[PDB]
């Protein structure tokens, strides 16, 4: 009264409409992703706030997982809807703004649009149920550290098994509670990998001015702030495998 | 300088 795992499924933030004017030149399209991300990503940090147990890790980690893993949750958030609304067909970043095969024909836009889809199309191999789902989605916030790790290292270290412990309950839902675990923390794993390359990209557009792309406020401050920190590779990603 | 609005969410005052 009330189990965590119930409190992950209330906090979840709402699906965000892109407020796209869909009358298609593909700088406008990035541009707008880039609108729109900007407010998913204010949104996640509302639900950072309210995870159980992130306001007693300290400011620093708070700041540096969330800048970390942003990208991260970002994306596997648009896996798992671009999963639950075309079964892996399309990328289904907003209701008003889905990617079918024929927006990708778009100039630059493929080749993220290809790796976006890989992280949907493992929602479609392992058939994720949408509790596994939230849990992961909590691991990855914690799952993209410095390579010298935390400013409050204790705290996170329990946190962390705290959420594979409910990712356990999550498939517990025979003998799989430790089997169904590799399927699901290789994909984990995979993430800091696939996300390697769309957090790359963004990084090109948003320093490389005379491409017209834009960024709003709140992930300027981020990207231009991370950069740096990623130039370094000193960014640690803790997996499984 | 860490990042303006992400920070000003996380502490207030
Ligand atoms: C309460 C128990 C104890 C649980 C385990 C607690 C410790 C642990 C450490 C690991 O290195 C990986 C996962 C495990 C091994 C575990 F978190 C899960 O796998 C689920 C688990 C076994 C449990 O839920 C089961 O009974 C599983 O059948
Ligand atoms: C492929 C990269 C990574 C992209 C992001 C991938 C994750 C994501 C999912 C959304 O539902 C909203 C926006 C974002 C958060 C994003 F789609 C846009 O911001 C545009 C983005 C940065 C990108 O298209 C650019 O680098 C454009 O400059």
């Amino acid at each position: 009264f009330p189990t965590l795992i119930s409190l992950l499924e209330v906090i979840e933030p709402e699906v965000l409409y892109s407020g796209y004017d869909s009358t298609d030149t593909s700088t406008r399209l990035m541009s707008t992703l880039n609108r729109l991300g900007g407010r998913q990503v204010v949104s996640a940090v509302k639900w950072a706030k309210a995870l159980p147990g992130f306001r007693n890790l300290h400011l620093d980690d708070q700041m540096t997982l969330l800048q970390y893993s942003w990208m991260s949750l970002m994306a596997f958030s648009l896996g798992w809807r671009s999963y639950k609304q075309s079964n892996g067909n399309m990328l289904c970043f907003a209701p008003d703004l889905v990617i079918n095969e024929e927006r990708m024909q778009l100039p630059y836009m493929y080749d993220q649009c290809q790796q976006m889809l890989k992280i949907s199309s493992e929602f479609v191999r392992l058939q994720v149920s949408y509790d596994e789902y939230l849990c992961m989605k909590v691991l990855l916030l914690l799952s993209t550290v410095p390579k010298d790790g935390l400013k409050s290292q204790a705290v996170f270290d329990e946190i962390r098994m705290t959420y594979i412990k409910e990712l356990g309950k999550a498939i517990v839902k025979s003998s799989q509670n430790w089997q169904r675990f590799y399927q699901l923390t290789k994909l984990l794993d995979s993430m800091h990998e696939m996300v390697g390359g769309l957090l790359q990209f963004c990084f090109y557009t948003f320093v490389n001015k005379s491409l017209s792309v834009e960024f709003p406020e709140m992930l300027a401050e981020i990207i231009s702030n991370q950069l740096p920190k990623f130039k370094a590779g000193s960014v640690k990603p803790l997996l499984f495998h | 300088s860490r990042p303006a609005i992400l920070y000003a969410l996380l502490s207030s005052s």
